[PDB]
């Protein structure tokens, strides 16, 4: 029952512990909920962000009824689910590129993506339609390198049609690059080296602000060092 | 079997498996090929997340199959 009703394992033995010491402070900003920064919770506040963004669903009716819980919030349940499956202990820094790939199959999928595939010189092309919450590619018009063809040239992936709204995850370091050669997104999520920390923020592109926290500071996308992005068409 | 994983710098190392291996086997190579313990490791392939628990097999993923490498980030 509570596997079935939630729509995830050992949901007994969640649903029995304690949440209270994950209910971090929170506001409403642009109507977005994020969550005031502590604890190191940014990668918590940049991955329900993006779950903003893209408007996504949870595919349990129980799951969905946490959600909704966090965004009007109550986060002290979701956010609790997000250490508890990702298995991130309190107060410690995680990945949200990682917490999203992990979120991926309990996610309805609400959109779609094209991925083509050729080469240096157009000498072995491939198409194929994405449908899933999170996907893993260049979020750049560029993309990456992905092996060699039967000619011994290496092969490009990149995004060409988009349908909906997913997140793609970059697949690679935090990149850099000018504004007109990411892929059309709403929301950008930049990670900055402090000097060994990071701090996750989320770019708006709408408003041309920046979620940081619970305050909203200004930013520019050509300087800022996007790992996902929000795309849509 | 043989496989490639573009590693962080750009360069692709080659790794010698085998379908019924499991993905930390993978990492436990990169690791011993590259100095980066699994904790820090994730692999991508075709766009999609790969599973500690699962083998390559599961991935379907075939003779001269490349994997990207990318470092989990602290945040
Ligand atoms: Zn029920
Ligand atoms: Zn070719
Ligand atoms: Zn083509």
């Amino acid at each position: 029952h509570m596997d079935s009703h939630y729509g995830f394992d050992k949901a007994g033995e969640f649903h029995m512990l304690d949440h209270t010491g994950f209910a971090f402070p929170s506001e409403v900003v642009n109507g977005r909920r994020v969550l005031k920064t502590t604890d190191n919770n940014c990668w918590v506040n940049v991955t329900c962000l993006q779950l903003q963004f893209a408007r996504f669903r949870f595919k349990s009716a129980g799951l969905q009824a946490m959600w909704e819980s966090y965004c009007t919030g109550d986060v002290a349940m979701f956010v609790h689910w997000l250490y508890w499956l990702t298995g991130v202990d309190k107060g410690q820094p995680s990945d949200s590129e990682n917490a999203l790939n992990m979120l991926s199959k309990y996610i309805v999928p609400a959109g779609s993506v094209t991925i083509e595939r050729v080469t240096h010189d157009g000498c072995c092309c491939s198409k194929r339609v994405v449908t899933a919450p999170v996907v893993n590619a260049s979020v750049l018009k560029l993309g990456v390198e992905d092996g060699l063809c039967p000619h011994g040239l290496n092969y490009i992936d990149k995004v060409v049609v988009v349908k909906g709204t997913t997140i793609v995850v970059n697949v690679g370091k935090p990149v850099v690059a000018p504004s007109h050669l990411f892929l059309k997104g709403v929301s950008y999520t930049t990670f900055l080296d402090n000097g060994v920390a990071g701090h996750y923020t989320v770019f708006d592109h709408d408003t041309g602000m920046v979620h940081d926290g619970d305050v909203f500071v200004p930013g520019d996308l050509n300087v800022s060092p996007v790992t996902n992005v929000v795309v849509s068409e | 079997m043989q496989i490639f994983v573009k590693t962080l710098t750009g360069k692709t190392i080659t790794l010698e498996v085998e379908p019924s291996d499991t993905i930390e086997n993978v990492k436990a190579k990169i690791q011993d090929k590259e100095g980066i313990p699994p904790d820090q490791q994730r692999l991508i392939f075709a766009g999609k997340q790969l599973e500690d628990g699962r083998t390559l097999s599961d991935y379907n993923i075939q003779k001269e199959s490349t994997l990207h490498l990318v470092l989990r980030l602290r945040g």
